[PDB]
């Protein structure tokens, strides 16, 4: 497997983890039909004959769109997308009906996401939206080994470590390793863009007010990166983080911006014990005069206990802050933590988010320690910088579908 | 009538409802508020009134547009069936139409068609057509026309009326080879059904 | 008097006997409905608030105005509430003088300027902030106090000044029930008056199974619930209101048959057929031969059974054809006149 | 050749579409009931004049009924025009062999206005259709009169009609001889042999297959052949268009309940859970106006499309007057050539 660069979203000489609909093993069969379960297929084809690709479910239908593709070999690869509701090959409403000149020796592909078809085609990535495709499930294929006709099946969301070096992909190697990262890492697209596809497990919208739950809506959110960084791993020796990914131990993933930035979303790995996600530390920010001291605990006399639970809990904890002004120690009531505490965001303009709801608000913060005592370096997943930008949402049960 | 009237009743009943104000009488206002304070209130009044009045327009022309459309159908039977006698089925009456007159009533005409209805039919052996000597065919020109056997006398009468007469000359022409079946006939003895 | 099932026809239409025709009935009742509750996860806090009045009597004259009159919070001047729900009630002391000299007067509240009511409260009311207070605070609205001697003149005491800020974080609850971690409630079966996820209304609430992934709350395009989901399973519940209107045919001062939608009997008429779209419930015979009212595709006929509608017959001959066969020509003939 | 005789029936409930189960609402419509009585008089009326017009046009025969069996037309290959005979059940005649391939088409994209079944309506265990959603609201849809019975029983004692000649008491005709009645009146035919008809048999049957062929929307392979395509699609597109634009009519007016008049919320329960009664009767006037301007600008739309379609059946009588049973003689009327 050597595909383009563009085709995967990476930098030059670099080593990233990508994550998504990935091909994984080719193959070379001579059957002539063949009926499988799939989501996505690439191929290449150099030789002289008819090949031609079709989704489709398991019984015929009058009103769903199918997908079939159709190569013809000449001097250039003539290629013929044609998403179109079928009469028993009578096409009479065509969502594409196009014909491409594509350059012969670089491989195409198509894959599906809930109602999203992708499409690359190793100079662009084009996007269109079909109603009800997410029931195609079968593949029918007819190629032929034979004739030069060799192709790929997608299954499932593979890890998979890129090397590049100068333009051309170097090794490509699937994690048998790497559990669970198919939900928490990705790789930055160009321009600071999020990939299509990748299912939100905890990015929250923020509010100052109400919360939606359902509908297509506008807004106005941090969802454009400039860097990323998994699995940190912070200890209780690090120190500060001065709101850009210019450091000595930042080690962004995919593309990297240099700019200022506004939030830091953080992200909490928990597990479904609730003996080992009671973590002891306090949280310090600094503001331009004094320093801000966070912690919670469960008793309202809260001068006994440190300690900030992740995860899923069993009884109600209060959280306090402490300040000096002169050795005059102060201490504030700001409220209740929710059942589960899944994400924590910092702005730099004062605020303070968990799960997307302002608890206080400071004046003016140039960095954050998060300082919690561990004896390993699995607590985080991922800590994101990004800036407000303007999108449209699809809020489902107080989640997110898809980002346009 | 009961449209022409059941539109002023409800134009007239729109003034019992106040607005968003203290009442629905404008002296009633002036006698408790200021001057600076009331026009206010009676802005309120005077904006729901204009809005029935132009909903009241908008049904009235409407209603208009309608009438021209009916007109022209009665002057239609007017210049068709009181001066011309047409002959149009399922137009003036539902048979055979001989004349009409018209009375009026209120705001229209009121039309009196006079038909025909048959009540009773008789049995008519008829015939298609005479051929002479096998070769030579004779038919009826126009094909309004029945040839008829009365047990041994042939008489021709029409279709729609059963009106009987004798066959003349002037009715027959000429249209070579003889279907089947037709009256066999030598032409010594044509002259027995001319 | 409006008891039998065709005066109650009489008191809905605001008329002294009826014409003939097709007519519309629903009939609701009034009813103390009990209430359910079902709302985002939040744990649960609770604080308690009195409003206390006490005064005292004979001054110079008894009727004129009272001598003294003590209010007070919880013992302060003030209370802010800091935690997720509350409660307030309204409490008069007569037992000042151990025997209650306060049979006679009357001391309540009124209705001032704020844009909600005192009684109220304790529904489910969402706000951010409210802090209470007896003195006087720049901004802030006012419920006034009032004092009677067996409702013949009237008085001015004191007042409750109260300040807010709109929100979604505190709410008021009715009553405060102990011991659960986590408040919610749901009753099945028959009418209630919901508050789920900030839509308010009445109806039946029943159970369901269906796969159907994506929202936890399905409405209509006209702003109703039709059907919600729980939270931390997969099961759907499905609500529809509890009164359907009816379609009821009156004749000779009387009711025949209506055209119900729920199997059931009905209004005094027994006997139900049914229908390929409605269920129809009435209690003549069948044997009735002619009709007397109409609706789409039958006719009800005297004495309340059902008869269809046939068509009107009509013969005709077509256009005679040349042919050597027996025809039949019209000989005599008769007029008539059309209109 | 397509046109329209009818339309759909709709009656209005008033008190659930203004105030849906509220028993408060009901003292505060008292002071409009003159102002709601003439709503529902005024579709009431409409919708039993359209009955009686319906109902007077579609009769029946008997004789010309059976002789529309496919025994009696010859070599005219006439099968998928003609009624179907039995349907194993209780009915006369059912639908033809084209009906079905139009219905096929936009009755199952309806949902909304056909053959609407009320008796499911009220039982929960699902998540409630489009159709039963407006039932919520008081919109009733009433069955029409013309069902798939008599328009199986009109329309064939009119194609049966074409064999009865004028014999005597029911024989019938050949039909290849009911065409020579019909040539003999454009000019006089003076051929022995009757050699046309063989051509004429050849041209009438594909003349029917490619109209066959036409509504099964297999579309683009029949529209290069010839131009029998061009005289379909306006038809349909005007058979869709009928549909579209009675379901946009409801689909507009149970749209403005969401908006609010200039209140606090649109939902009238959520009114009374939150201020005085002395103090919400303002409120729920302003949602009660609004809401009657509403219904009598959807009265003044419905009024309207009713008398279009009166404008429309009058040319429909004619032409079954002037070409089922006439053989006219105008040009530029039924087709472009020789009737
Ligand atoms: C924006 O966000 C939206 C909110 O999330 C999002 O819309 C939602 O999309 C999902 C699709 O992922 C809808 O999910 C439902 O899934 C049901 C389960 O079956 C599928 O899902 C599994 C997981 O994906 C699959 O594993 C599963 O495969 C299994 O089952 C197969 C069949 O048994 C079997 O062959 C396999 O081997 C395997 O065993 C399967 O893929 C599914 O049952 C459900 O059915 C809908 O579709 C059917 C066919 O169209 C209908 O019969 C059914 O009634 C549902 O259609 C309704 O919704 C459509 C769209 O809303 C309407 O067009 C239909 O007319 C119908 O609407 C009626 O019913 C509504 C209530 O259901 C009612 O409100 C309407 O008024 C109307 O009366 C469906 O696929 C989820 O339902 C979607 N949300 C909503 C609200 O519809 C959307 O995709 C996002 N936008 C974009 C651009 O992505
Ligand atoms: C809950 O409610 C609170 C209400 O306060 C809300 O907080 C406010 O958020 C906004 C959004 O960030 C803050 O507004 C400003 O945002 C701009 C974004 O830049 C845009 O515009 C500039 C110019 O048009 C473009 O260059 C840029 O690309 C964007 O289009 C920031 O730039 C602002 O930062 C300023 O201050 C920094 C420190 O002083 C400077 O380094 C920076 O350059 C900016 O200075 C500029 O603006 C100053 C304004 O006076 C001006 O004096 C300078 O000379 C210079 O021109 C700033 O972030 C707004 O400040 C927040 N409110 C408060 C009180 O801080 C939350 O967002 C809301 N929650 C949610 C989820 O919405
Ligand atoms: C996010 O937090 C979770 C918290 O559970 C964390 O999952 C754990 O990660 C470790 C590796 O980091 C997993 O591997 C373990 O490593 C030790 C090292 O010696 C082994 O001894 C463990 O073996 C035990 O557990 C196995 C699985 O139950 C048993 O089969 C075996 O017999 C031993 O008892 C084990 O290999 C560890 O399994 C997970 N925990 C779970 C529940 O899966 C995760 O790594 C964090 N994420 C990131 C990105 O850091
Ligand atoms: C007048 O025209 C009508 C319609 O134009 C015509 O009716 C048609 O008759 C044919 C047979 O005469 C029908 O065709 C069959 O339909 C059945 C239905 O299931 C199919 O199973 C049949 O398929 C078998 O036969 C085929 C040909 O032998 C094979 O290729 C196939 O593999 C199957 O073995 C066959 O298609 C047709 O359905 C009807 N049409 C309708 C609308 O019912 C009628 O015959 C004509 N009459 C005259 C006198 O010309
Ligand atoms: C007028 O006279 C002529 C000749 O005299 C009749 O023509 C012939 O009529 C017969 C029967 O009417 C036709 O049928 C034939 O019958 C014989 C059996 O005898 C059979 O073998 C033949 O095959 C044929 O079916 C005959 O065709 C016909 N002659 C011709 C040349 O067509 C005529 O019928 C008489 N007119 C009437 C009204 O009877
Ligand atoms: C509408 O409600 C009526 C009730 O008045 C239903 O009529 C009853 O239906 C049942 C079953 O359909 C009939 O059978 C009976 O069942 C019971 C219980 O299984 C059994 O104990 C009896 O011995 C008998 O078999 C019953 O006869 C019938 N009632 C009458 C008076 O005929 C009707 O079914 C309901 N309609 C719908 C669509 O649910
Ligand atoms: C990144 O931001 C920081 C803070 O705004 C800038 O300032 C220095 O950062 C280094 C380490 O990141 C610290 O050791 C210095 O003490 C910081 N200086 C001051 C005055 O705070 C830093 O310059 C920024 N990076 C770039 C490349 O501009
Ligand atoms: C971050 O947390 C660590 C551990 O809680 C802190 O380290 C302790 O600092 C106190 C300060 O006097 C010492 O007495 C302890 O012995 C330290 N413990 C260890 C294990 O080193 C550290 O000070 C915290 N940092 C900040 C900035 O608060
Ligand atoms: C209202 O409050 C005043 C203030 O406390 C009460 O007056 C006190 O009454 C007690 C009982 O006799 C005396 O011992 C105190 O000396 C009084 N205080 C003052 C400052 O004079 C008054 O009793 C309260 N009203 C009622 C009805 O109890
Ligand atoms: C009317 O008089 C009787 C007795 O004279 C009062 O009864 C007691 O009055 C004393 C002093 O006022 C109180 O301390 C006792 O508590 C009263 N007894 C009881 C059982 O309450 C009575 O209160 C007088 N009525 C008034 C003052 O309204
Ligand atoms: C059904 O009704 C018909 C007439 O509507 C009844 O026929 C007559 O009924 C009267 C009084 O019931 C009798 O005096 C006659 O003798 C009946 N005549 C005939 C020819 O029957 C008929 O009896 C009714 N049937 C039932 C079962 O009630
Ligand atoms: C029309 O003619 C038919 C017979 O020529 C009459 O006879 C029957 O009447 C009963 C009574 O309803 C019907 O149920 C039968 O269906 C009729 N027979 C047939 C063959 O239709 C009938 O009464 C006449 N009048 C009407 C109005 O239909
Ligand atoms: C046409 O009508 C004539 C009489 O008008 C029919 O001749 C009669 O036929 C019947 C057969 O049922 C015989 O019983 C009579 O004796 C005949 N009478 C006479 C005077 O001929 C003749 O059958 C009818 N049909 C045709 C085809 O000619
Ligand atoms: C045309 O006439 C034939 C008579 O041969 C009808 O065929 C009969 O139809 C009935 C309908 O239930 C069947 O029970 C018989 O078995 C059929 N007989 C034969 C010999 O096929 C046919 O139905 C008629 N067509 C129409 C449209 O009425
Ligand atoms: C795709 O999945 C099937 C079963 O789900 C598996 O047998 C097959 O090996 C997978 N494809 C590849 C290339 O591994
Ligand atoms: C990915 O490959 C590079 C190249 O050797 C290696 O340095 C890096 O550690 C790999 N990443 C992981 C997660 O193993
Ligand atoms: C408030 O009331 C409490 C009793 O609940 C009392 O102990 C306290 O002194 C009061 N404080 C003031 C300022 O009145
Ligand atoms: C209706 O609700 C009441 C609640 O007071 C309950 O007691 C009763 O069992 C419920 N069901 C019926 C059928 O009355
Ligand atoms: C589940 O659905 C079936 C469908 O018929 C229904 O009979 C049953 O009552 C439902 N509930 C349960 C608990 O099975």
């Amino acid at each position: 497997a050597n595909l383009s660069m563009l085709q995967l979203g990476v930098p030059d000489n670099s080593s990233t983890i990508v994550t998504g609909l990935l091909p994984t093993h080719w193959f070379c069969a001579n059957q002539s039909t063949s009926v499988y379960s799939a989501n996505g297929f690439f191929y290449i084809d150099v030789g002289n004959h008819r090949s031609a690709f079709a989704l489709h479910t398991g019984y015929y239908d009058a009103n769903q769109y199918y997908i079939y593709v159709t190569n013809e070999i000449g001097l250039n690869a003539s290629v013929t997308l044609k998403i179109c509701k079928f009469s028993r090959s009578s096409s009479f409403d065509c969502i594409v009906n196009l014909l491409f000149t594509e350059q012969l020796g670089a491989p195409l592909g198509i894959t599906i996401s809930g109602e999203t078809v992708r499409l690359h085609l190793y100079n662009v990535t084009r996007t269109f939206y079909v109603p009800a495709a997410y029931k195609l499930t079968k593949l029918s294929v007819k190629c032929y080994f034979n004739y030069s006709c060799v192709f790929s099946v997608v299954n499932a969301t593979v890890t998979v470590n890129v090397t590049t070096h100068n333009g051309r992909v170097v090794n490509y190697t699937v994690c048998d390793d790497c559990n669970g990262y198919t939900d928490n890492i990705f790789s930055v697209q160009q321009d600071g863009r999020i990939p299509n596809g990748f299912p939100f497990n905890n990015w929250f919208l923020l509010t100052n007010g109400s919360t939606l739950v359902d509908g297509v809506s506008r807004l106005y959110q941090p969802l454009r990166l400039t860097c990323l960084w998994p699995v940190p791993g912070l200890k209780s020796s690090t120190g500060f983080v001065y709101f850009n990914a210019t450091g000595s131990d930042v080690n962004c993933n995919g593309y990297q911006h240099n700019s200022v930035v506004d939030v830091m979303r953080y992200n909490l790995n928990f597990s479904a014990n609730s003996l080992d996600n009671l973590k002891s530390g306090v949280i310090v920010f600094k503001t331009l005069q004094y320093d801000v001291l966070f912690y919670c605990s469960n008793s309202s006399s809260g001068v006994l206990d440190t300690t900030i639970p992740f995860g899923p809990s069993s009884q109600p904890y209060y959280c306090f802050i402490n300040s000096t002004i002169n050795t005059t120690h102060v201490s504030t009531f700001v409220g209740i933590l929710p059942p589960t505490v899944r994400e924590i965001v910092v702005a730099r303009t004062g605020q303070f988010y968990i799960n997307g709801f302002k608890y206080f608000d400071l004046g003016f913060i140039e960095a954050v320690n998060f300082n919690v005592t561990t004896a390993s370096a699995t607590d985080f997943w991922t800590v994101a910088f990004a800036t407000f930008v303007d999108v449209l949402v699809n809020v489902s049960a107080t989640n997110i579908q898809n980002l346009l | 009538v009961n449209q022409q009237g059941s539109a002023l009743n409800h134009l007239t009943s729109q003034l019992r409802h106040n607005f968003q104000a203290i009442s629905n009488s404008i002296q009633a206002i002036y006698d408790r508020l200021d001057s600076i304070q009331a026009d206010q209130q009676v802005d309120r009044l005077i904006t729901g009134r204009l809005a029935a009045l132009n909903a009241f327009v908008s049904q009235v022309l409407n209603k208009y547009t309608e009438v021209r459309g009916s007109r022209r159908l009665a002057q239609q039977k007017i210049n068709e069936c009181v001066k011309s006698q047409s002959n149009r089925y399922g137009f003036c009456g539902n048979g055979t139409h001989i004349f009409s007159i018209v009375n009026s009533a209120p705001d229209g005409l009121l039309f009196l068609h006079t038909v025909l209805l048959p009540t009773d039919y008789k049995n008519v052996k008829a015939w298609s057509g005479i051929c002479v000597d096998g070769i030579y065919g004779y038919v009826l020109r126009q094909p309004n026309l029945v040839l008829y056997s009365d047990n041994g006398v042939f008489r021709v009468t029409s279709r729609v009326m059963f009106q009987p007469r004798l066959p003349v000359l002037s009715d027959f022409v000429q249209i070579y080879n003889c279907n089947v079946t037709f009256v066999n006939i030598s032409r010594v003895e044509l002259h027995t059904v001319i | 008097y409006c008891d039998s099932p065709f005066e109650k026809l009489q008191c809905e239409h605001l008329q002294f006997g009826l014409q003939d025709g097709f007519y519309s009935a629903n009939f609701l009742d009034d009813n103390v409905l009990p209430e359910t509750y079902v709302a985002l996860p939040i744990y649960y806090q609770h604080t308690d608030i009195n409003f206390t009045a006490t005064a005292s009597f004979g001054g110079s004259c008894y009727v004129c105005k009272p001598h003294q009159v003590n209010i007070s919070l919880n013992g302060n001047t003030s209370v802010c509430v800091r935690t997720s729900h509350f409660s307030i009630r309204y409490i008069y002391n007569r037992v000042k003088s151990g025997s209650p000299g306060d049979s006679s007067w009357h001391i309540y509240l009124k209705s001032g300027t704020c844009p909600f009511s005192f009684s109220k409260l304790n529904n489910f009311q969402k706000f951010k902030t409210i802090c209470f207070s007896t003195v006087e605070v720049p901004g802030s609205c006012n419920f006034p106090l009032e004092a009677t001697w067996h409702y013949t003149s009237y008085t001015i005491v004191g007042a409750l000044y109260v300040t807010w800020s709109e929100g979604n974080s505190i709410t008021g609850v009715p009553y405060p029930v102990s011991g659960i971690r986590e408040f919610s409630n749901l009753v099945l079966n028959n009418c209630t008056k919901y508050n789920i996820y900030d839509y308010v209304g009445t109806g039946i609430i029943r159970s369901s199974n269906q796969s159907l992934a994506g929202g936890i709350t399905y409405v209509s395009n006209s702003g109703n619930l039709l059907g919600f989901k729980n939270v931390s399973t997969g099961n759907i519940f499905i609500v529809t209101p509890c009164n359907q209107p009816d379609q009821v045919a009156v004749y000779q001062q009387s009711i025949i048959g209506a055209m119900t939608a729920v199997n059931e009997s009905r209004y005094g008429l027994q006997n139900l057929l049914q229908l390929p779209n409605f269920y129809y419930v009435s209690n003549g015979g069948n044997n009735c031969t002619t009709a007397v009212m109409t609706y789409s595709n039958f006719g009800i006929c005297a004495d309340g059974s059902l008869i269809p509608v046939r068509p009107r017959n009509s013969s005709d001959n077509g256009i005679s054809a040349i042919i050597t066969a027996n025809l039949s020509i019209p000989s005599n003939w008769t007029t008539s006149v059309q209109v | 050749e397509y046109l329209q005789i009818t339309s759909t029936p709709i009656v209005v409930d008033c008190a659930t579409y203004v105030c849906n189960g509220n028993p408060r609402c009901k003292n505060l419509l008292k002071q409009y009931t003159s102002a709601c009585k003439t709503i529902e008089d005024a579709l009431r009326l409409s919708a039993h004049l359209e009955t009686n017009d319906v109902s007077s046009m579609l009769t029946f025969d008997s004789n010309a009924f059976s002789l529309a069996n496919v025994t009696s037309f010859g070599d005219y290959n006439l099968s998928s025009v003609l009624p179907q005979r039995n349907i194993r059940s209780s009915r006369i005649a059912g639908r033809s062999a084209l009906e079905d391939l139009l219905f096929s088409k936009v009755v199952t994209s309806g949902l909304g206005t056909v053959d609407v079944d009320y008796k499911s309506c009220t039982k929960g265990l699902s998540i409630a259709d489009l159709a039963c959603a407006q039932y919520y609201n008081g919109i009733m849809v009433l069955p029409g009169v013309a069902d798939a019975e008599r328009m199986a029983m009109y329309t064939g004692s009119l194609i049966g009609g074409m064999v009865l000649g004028g014999l005597t008491s029911a024989a019938a005709i050949p039909f290849s001889l009911a065409l020579q009645a019909r040539l003999n009146y454009v000019a006089l035919q003076t051929d022995v042999l009757q050699e046309n008809q063989k051509i004429l048999a050849a041209s009438f049957n594909k003349a029917i297959n490619n109209i066959v062929a036409s509504f099964s929307s297999v579309n683009d392979a029949i529209t290069q052949t010839a131009e029998a395509i061009h005289t379909v699609t306006i038809a349909l597109n005007k058979i869709q268009d009928v549909v579209n634009q009675q379901g946009s009519a409801l689909n507009h007016l149970t749209s403005q309940l969401r908006h609010n008049f200039q209140a606090i919320s649109n939902s009238i329960q959520a009114i009374y859970d939150r201020l005085d009664s002395i103090q919400a009767d303002q409120q729920v006037d302003r949602l009660i106006t609004g809401r009657l301007a509403a219904l009598n600008a959807f009265v003044s739309q419905v009024l309207n499309k009713y008398t279009e379609v009166r404008g429309s059946r009058r040319l429909a009588q004619q032409k079954i007057n002037e070409c089922v049973k006439s053989q006219s003689n105008r040009y530029g009327f039924c087709g472009n050539g020789t009737h």
